[PDB]
RNA sequence: UUUAUUCAUAUAAUUAAUAGGAUAAUAUUUGUAGUUUUUGAUACCAUGAUAAGGAUUAUAAAUUGAAAGUGUUAAUAUCAU
C-alpha cells in the first residue's frame, strides 16, 4: 500500500525543468507497477488486500502499461489503428490533455606508422568516381551538378 | 514510398469511458 | 549554432518514448512452482504446445493421423491398391537380371 | 501505368496460393509417403499383416485427397511480382534475396529504391567465406548457422 | 473510408453525378451555313 | 526528401500520442466472457444453505441451470417453506423459484406472488420493502412469460416507491423492452424508456433485438413523437445497428424471433430515415384578411362577373 | 470452489506458502470474474479454503499471512461459520423430519462445539498464562545473560479469577483483538482427528499457539527489552563526522547539574 | 536412326470490397452494406554508339610498390502528348 501510493504520488508529480514542453514525464514510473505486482506474487502478498482507491490507480497504470502475448499479436492491425484515428477525430474533445485548455592511460607520446603492413591483407577495391572538369575553365564551379556529389 | 514514423508508438487503447469513471465514483461513494 | 544535431537523444525524449508504449506481461518470466511434467504439453487445442520443424517432433499428430486414417478408410477399398510386381506378374517375361 | 496489369497480379496471387497449399499439404503428404513406402516394421506393436494393411489404408487415404500439393518448390519459384518477365532460378536472370528478375533488379538499382553496394564484377565481393570457397562454402556456412550449431534434444 | 471518407466505386458514381448537365444535354441538330 | 547516411541518425522529435489521447477499449465484437443474463445475487445465510441444500440443488445456481421441471419446484416451496422461520430465507428461496419458472416458461407461477408476497408488498399501501433479489426475479419472470403483472411492480420501483431502478442491470432492461414490444403496450414502452433515460442507464449497450421489438409496437401518435426525440439519445454506432437489425427481423431473419413482428411501416421508414441522418452523406387571421379584399376588388373591377 | 479447494490442498501438500496466498488471492477474485463474468466462489467453499489455509499458516508460524486470512474472515463475517454448517446439518435433518427450523443464539449455543470450547477455555487460559510467564522469564534471563532481571517482576498479564466467567473475562480483556472462541473451535480438529477429546495437552498447545499468533496485543506484550538508544550532537572541534558527543542519562553518571531537554 | 529447344495442328483458363474474439466495466454481428465495377491512347523530335589523330612527368638505387591525370574530325543513326 505505502510503496504503490509512493509510486502514484511520484507519477502524478508535475515537473518544471522541461516546463511540460511535450508531455508529463513522471507517468513512465507507472511502468514500475506491473513489475512490483509480480514481486508481490513472489512475496506472497495478496493483491486483493489493497484498498479500492489504490486498486483503481493500479488498474489504471496496468491498462496503461501492460500487454499479453495474445494481444501483442493483434494490437497493430490497421483496423484498430484507424479506429483509434477515427475515435480521435470524432470525439477527441472528451479525452485530450490539450483540448481541455595503445592504452590511453600509458600513451603519452603516440607511436605512429609502426610498419603494420596493409599489403598483406586485401583491400584493393578502393575506386572512386570524381566529377568531370574540376579544374576546367569552361565548366563553372557552382552548378546544379554539385547535387551529383551526393549520390551513392 | 512515403516513410512511416518509427518513433511514433502503436495506437492502443489505454483508458476508460466517462460512464465507467462515473460508475467507479458512484460505487466508491456507496 | 546553426545546424546542431545531437548525437545523444536527451533524457526527456527517452522518457517520452518509454511512457508511450506498454509492457509485455510475459517479459517478467517469474517462476516458482516448477514444470508441469504431465499437463503443460497436453493443454487445450487452441492454445496447445504446437510442434515445429521435423516430423520426429510430431508424436501425437502422427498417432491421431494414423487413427483417423484407420477410422475413415474401409478395407474393401484398400484391397484394390496393388504394388508394381503384382502388376508385372502378368507380363510374359517379368523377371531378369540387370 | 499503373503498377502492373491485373493478369500478372492474378498470376502472383495464384503463386502465393500454391505456396499456401504447399504449407497446408506438405506435412500430411510427407507422413503418408513415409508410412506407405516403408518396408521395415513401424514398431514392435504393429508388425506383419497389420503393417501391410495400415500401409494400404494410408495409400488409399493419400490417393483420395483431390488437390493435395505434391508439387516441388523449385518448379514455380521464379515468379516476379513487379514485372511479367519470367526468369530462371539458378542462372543470372534471377536474384534470390529481393526475388525479382534481372530486369527488375536493374530498374530498382537505377531508380534508387534499394540500398545496394556495387563491387567489382570479377571479384567475390566482401564475404570471407565467399572469397574462400565460393557459393558452396557460403551455402554450408548458412547451413552451419541455421542447424548444425544446435545440439539437438 | 478512414482517410477520404468514401470508396472508389462510390467516388466514380459521385463524379458521374456532379457533372450531369455539361456532359450531355442535346444532340445539336441542324445545319450551319456560310455567312462570311 | 530523405536523410543522408553520413548525417547523425538521431531521433528528430518524440511523439506522445497514447498519453495525450487515452482511448477506451472498443471492439466490434462483444465480450466473450460476459454473463448475458439477469443476475439475482443469491445472498443466503450460510446455515439455511446447508439446511435447504437438497431443495436448492434443483434450483438454478451460478451459471448452472438444472433440468428439474417447475411443478416439482413449486411443490417443494409450497410445503417446505412455512417450516423455515426466517423472512429473508423464504424470499430468496422464491427468487430462485421465479427464476426457474422463467427459464422453463411456466405461466402459473404468478399465483406464488399473490399467495405470499402480494399482501405484504403490493397491496393497499404496504409499508414493507421487498428485497432486490425478489423484484429482479419476478420482473424477469413476467417478461419471459409475457405476463401483464410487470406494470404494478415496475411502478413500485420508482423514486417515490422502492427506488430499485438504479440497481437494475442492462440485461434487466433488455428483457423488459422485449416483452412490452411483444405484448404491444405503447404506454409501457414510453414509461420504461423515460425511466431508462432518467436513471442514466447504458442506452448504447441494450440488446438491439430488444430495442427494435419495443420500437415496432409504437403506433399511437403521441408516443410516436416521443420516439422521434428519444432516438437521438442512442449513439451513432447503435442507431446504424438498429436499422440493420430492424430490416433483418422483418426480412430474412424473421425466424430468430419466437413470435413474428407486426407490420409497422411508419417506424420502419423513420428508423431508416434517422440512421441515414446520423450517418454521413454518401398569422392565419391576417393572411385570410388579405384574400377577402382581393376578391372584393375583382368583383368591383369586373373580373368576377354576375349571372349573364 | 472444489477446483480451488484441491489447488489449496496441493499447495498444503507442497508446503508452498506463496502459492497458498496465490490460491487465496484467486479465490477472492477481482471485479471482472465476479461482476462481469459472474463466476465467483460460493461462501461455503470460500470458508473451507480460507480455513485450511489459515490452519496451515497458524500451524507453521506464519504471522502475516494468517493475519491477512483472519482479516478476510473478519471482513466476510465467517468467524462462526463452522457452527453455521453444524446448525444447518441439524436443520436439514429436522426439515427432513418435518419440524420447523430457525436460527437463534441458543440454537448455536446448543451445539457440541460451543459447549466443548466453553468447557475447555479455563485450561486454554491457564496454558496461555503459563506460557507467557515462561516467555517473560526467558526474556528477563536473556536480557542479562544468565540470576534474573527486574523485567519479569511485574508483567502485563494479571492473575485469572477462579470462575469460568472470570476466564472469559480474562481472555476477552487480554486477547480481545481476536475471537478466542472461534480460534479454539478451529484448533479442535487436526487432519480429522479430534484433539480436544484425545490429545489434551497437544490441543492446549495448539490453541495457545494460534491465539498467541493471531493476537496483535500478545505480540506487543511479548517483546524483548532493548537497550536505550542515546542521542548525540556533533563535536565542537570537528575531528570526524562520525565521532559524536553522546547524550548521557543521569542514571549512567551520577551527580552533576540537573539538565534540560 | 533416338532425343533438349524450335515449328505444325488440337486448347484450357475469365474478373470486382472491408470486417478487430481469453486474462479489456457488459452493443451477439457479420453471405452485411457493391453494381451499367478496373484491366483501353505504341508514335516518325533535335538520342546515342563506331573509328581516327594530341601534349605533360621521370637526372632518385630508396620503397611492398618510380605510374597517372588533361584536348580535335569523318561515316552510321534518331517513331514517346
Amino acid at each position: 500500500e505505502l510503496y504503490l501510493r509512493s509510486i502514484m504520488d511520484h507519477a502524478n508529480t508535475p515537473t518544471s525543468e522541461p516546463l511540460q514542453s511535450f508531455a508529463n514525464i513522471n507517468v513512465v514510473e507507472k511502468k514500475k507497477v506491473p513489475l512490483v505486482l509480480a514481486q508481490m506474487d513472489e512475496l506472497g502478498v495478496p493483491r486483493t488486500h489493497l484498498s479500492r482507491v489504490l486498486m483503481d490507480e493500479v488498474e489504471d497504470s496496468l491498462r496503461k502499461f501492460q500487454t499479453y502475448r495474445s494481444r501483442f499479436y493483434e494490437w497493430g492491425r490497421a483496423v484498430k489503428q484507424f479506429d483509434f484515428i477515427e475515435f480521435r477525430r470524432r470525439n477527441g474533445w472528451l479525452y485530450d490533455l490539450h483540448l481541455m485548455k595503445g592504452d590511453i592511460y600509458y600513451d603519452d607520446t603516440r607511436g605512429l606508422h609502426d610498419r603494420s603492413p596493409t599489403w598483406m591483407n586485401e583491400v584493393p577495391e578502393t575506386r572512386y568516381d570524381r566529377l568531370y572538369g574540376v579544374n576546367h575553365p569552361d565548366i563553372a564551379k557552382i552548378g546544379i551538378r554539385r547535387h551529383l556529389n551526393v549520390e551513392y | 514510398r512515403k516513410p512511416q514514423n518509427q518513433w511514433e508508438g502503436v495506437y492502443y487503447y489505454s483508458g476508460i469511458t466517462k460512464r465507467q469513471r462515473h460508475l467507479i465514483l458512484l460505487h466508491r461513494k456507496r | 549554432r546553426m545546424g546542431y544535431i545531437p548525437r545523444y537523444t536527451p533524457w526527456e525524449w527517452i522518457a517520452i518514448q518509454e511512457a508511450d508504449q506498454p509492457l509485455i506481461a510475459e517479459q517478467i518470466r517469474q517462476d516458482n512452482i516448477g514444470t508441469s511434467y504431465f499437463f503443460s504439453l497436453n493443454r487445450y487445442w487452441r492454445y496447445k504446445a504446437s510442434p515445429h520443424g521435423y516430423i520426429r517432433h510430431f508424436e501425437n499428430e502422427v498417432r491421431d493421423l494414423l487413427q483417423y486414417v484407420d477410422g475413415v478408410t474401409p478395407w474393401k477399398q484398400a484391397q484394390k491398391i496393388r504394388t508394381y510386381w503384382e502388376v508385372r506378374s502378368h507380363h510374359p517375361m517379368p523377371q531378369f537380371n540387370r | 501505368g499503373q503498377d502492373v496489369p491485373k493478369r500478372h497480379t492474378h498470376f502472383v496471387l495464384e503463386s502465393r496460393l500454391m505456396y499456401e497449399k504447399s504449407f497446408r499439404d506438405c506435412w500430411l503428404h510427407s507422413v503418408c509417403r513415409a508410412i506407405s513406402q516403408l518396408d521395415e516394421p513401424l514398431s514392435k506393436t504393429v508388425v506383419g499383416t497389420h503393417q501391410k494393411m495400415l500401409q494400404r489404408k494410408v495409400t488409399c487415404f493419400q490417393y483420395n485427397q483431390y488437390g493435395l500439393f505434391k508439387t516441388p518448390y523449385y518448379r514455380l519459384a521464379n515468379v516476379d511480382r513487379y514485372h511479367a518477365v519470367q526468369g530462371v532460378a539458378g542462372t543470372r536472370e534471377w536474384v534470390p534475396y529481393v526475388n525479382v528478375s534481372y530486369w527488375t533488379m536493374n530498374k530498382m538499382v537505377r531508380g534508387g529504391n534499394l540500398l545496394v553496394h556495387r563491387v567489382h564484377y570479377t571479384g567475390w565481393g566482401t564475404d570471407s567465406h565467399l572469397k574462400k570457397g565460393g557459393w558452396e562454402h557460403r551455402w554450408n556456412k548458412v547451413l552451419q548457422r541455421n542447424v548444425l550449431q544446435y545440439s539437438r534434444i | 473510408m478512414t482517410v477520404h471518407g468514401t470508396s472508389l466505386p462510390s467516388t466514380y458514381r459521385m463524379h458521374k453525378d456532379i457533372n450531369k448537365a455539361q456532359r450531355n444535354d442535346r444532340k445539336l441538330s441542324g445545319n450551319r451555313f456560310k455567312v462570311l | 526528401y530523405h536523410w543522408h547516411y553520413n548525417l547523425p541518425q538521431g531521433m528528430e522529435r518524440p511523439h506522445s500520442v497514447n498519453r495525450t489521447f487515452a482511448a477506451p477499449f472498443q471492439s466490434n465484437h462483444s465480450l466473450v466472457n460476459k454473463y448475458r443474463g439477469v443476475w439475482i445475487e443469491f445472498d443466503m445465510h450460510p446455515a439455511f444453505s446447508v439446511a435447504l441444500e437438497p431443495q436448492l440443488r434443483k434450483l438454478p445456481r451460478g451459471r448452472t441451470l438444472p433440468k428439474t421441471p417447475a411443478e416439482e419446484v413449486i411443490a417443494d416451496y409450497t410445503a417446505l417453506a412455512p417450516l423455515v422461520d426466517d423472512e429473508k430465507t423464504r424470499d430468496l428461496w422464491l427468487a430462485k423459484v421465479f427464476q426457474h419458472c422463467a427459464f422453463q416458461r411456466c405461466g402459473g407461477a404468478m399465483e406464488l406472488w399473490e399467495r405470499y408476497c402480494h399482501q405484504r408488498f403490493t397491496a393497499e399501501g404496504a409499508t414493507a420493502k421487498p428485497p432486490l433479489s425478489l423484484v429482479k426475479s419476478v420482473l424477469f419472470y413476467c417478461n419471459k412469460t409475457d405476463n401483464s403483472g410487470w406494470r404494478a411492480l415496475f411502478d413500485r420501483c420508482l423514486k417515490d416507491g422502492w427506488n430499485y431502478t438504479p440497481l437494475f442491470d442492462t440485461a434487466q432492461w433488455s428483457f423488459m423492452l422485449k416483452s412490452i414490444g411483444r405484448m404491444g403496450d405503447e404506454d409501457g414502452v414510453r414509461a420504461v424508456l423515460e425511466e431508462m433515460l432518467d436513471v442514466q442507464a447504458d442506452l448504447d449497450r441494450v440488446e438491439a433485438r430488444s430495442v427494435v421489438i419495443a420500437l415496432n409496437a409504437v403506433t399511437n401518435a403521441d408516443v410516436y413523437e416521443f420516439v422521434k426525440k428519444y432516438l437521438f439519445n442512442f449513439g451513432e454506432r447503435k442507431v446504424k445497428f438498429l436499422r440493420t437489425t430492424y430490416s433483418d427481423l422483418r426480412g430474412h431473419g424473421a425466424g430468430k424471433l419466437r413470435i413474428p413482428l407486426k407490420e409497422n411501416d411508419n417506424m420502419y421508414y423513420h428508423v431508416c430515415w434517422h440512421s441515414s441522418i446520423r450517418s454521413p452523406r454518401q398569422p392565419n387571421a391576417k393572411i385570410d384578411d388579405i384574400v377577402k379584399d382581393k376578391i372584393e376588388k375583382w368583383k368591383a373591377e369586373g373580373l368576377l362577373p354576375e349571372d349573364y | 470452489g472444489e477446483v480451488l479447494h484441491n489447488l489449496m490442498r496441493c499447495a498444503i501438500a507442497a508446503r508452498h506458502r506463496a502459492r497458498i496466498m496465490w490460491v487465496y488471492n484467486v479465490m477472492r477474485g477481482r471485479f471482472y470474474e465476479n461482476v462481469v463474468v459472474r463466476a465467483e466462489v460460493d461462501l461455503i467453499w470460500r470458508y473451507r479454503i480460507a480455513m485450511i489455509a489459515l490452519e496451515y499458516l497458524l500451524d507453521h508460524e506464519c504471522a502475516e499471512e494468517a493475519a491477512a486470512i483472519y482479516s478476510y474472515l473478519v471482513e466476510e463475517e465467517l468467524l462462526r461459520c463452522d457452527v453455521h454448517v453444524r446448525v444447518g446439518l441439524h436443520m436439514r435433518e429436522a426439515i427432513a423430519a418435518g419440524k420447523p427450523i430457525t436460527l437463534n443464539n441458543d440454537v448455536m449455543n446448543a451445539t457440541s462445539l460451543v459447549r466443548d470450547a466453553t468447557a475447555v477455555a479455563p485450561e486454554v487460559a491457564r496454558e496461555l498464562q503459563r506460557r507467557h510467564a515462561q516467555t517473560l522469564q526467558n526474556n528477563a534471563v536473556e536480557a542479562v545473560g544468565a540470576g534474573s532481571a527486574p523485567w519479569s517482576i511485574l508483567g502485563p498479564l494479571t492473575a485469572i479469577g477462579p470462575t469460568a466467567e472470570d476466564t472469559m473475562v480474562w481472555l476477552q480483556q487480554h486477547y480481545g483483538d481476536v475471537d478466542v472462541m472461534s480460534i479454539m473451535r478451529w484448533a479442535r480438529f487436526r487432519k480429522g482427528k479430534d484433539l480436544m477429546a484425545k490429545d489434551r495437552p497437544q490441543y492446549l498447545a495448539r490453541a495457545a499457539a494460534w491465539i498467541e499468533l493471531l493476537s496483535k496485543r500478545n505480540r506487543e506484550m511479548e517483546e524483548v527489552p532493548l537497550t536505550y538508544m542515546r542521542k548525540s550532537k556533533p563535536l565542537v572541534l570537528d575531528t570526524n563526522s562520525n565521532v559524536r558527543v553522546a547524550w548521557q542519562t543521569p542514571l549512567m553518571r551520577s551527580g552533576g547539574p540537573p539538565r534540560l531537554l
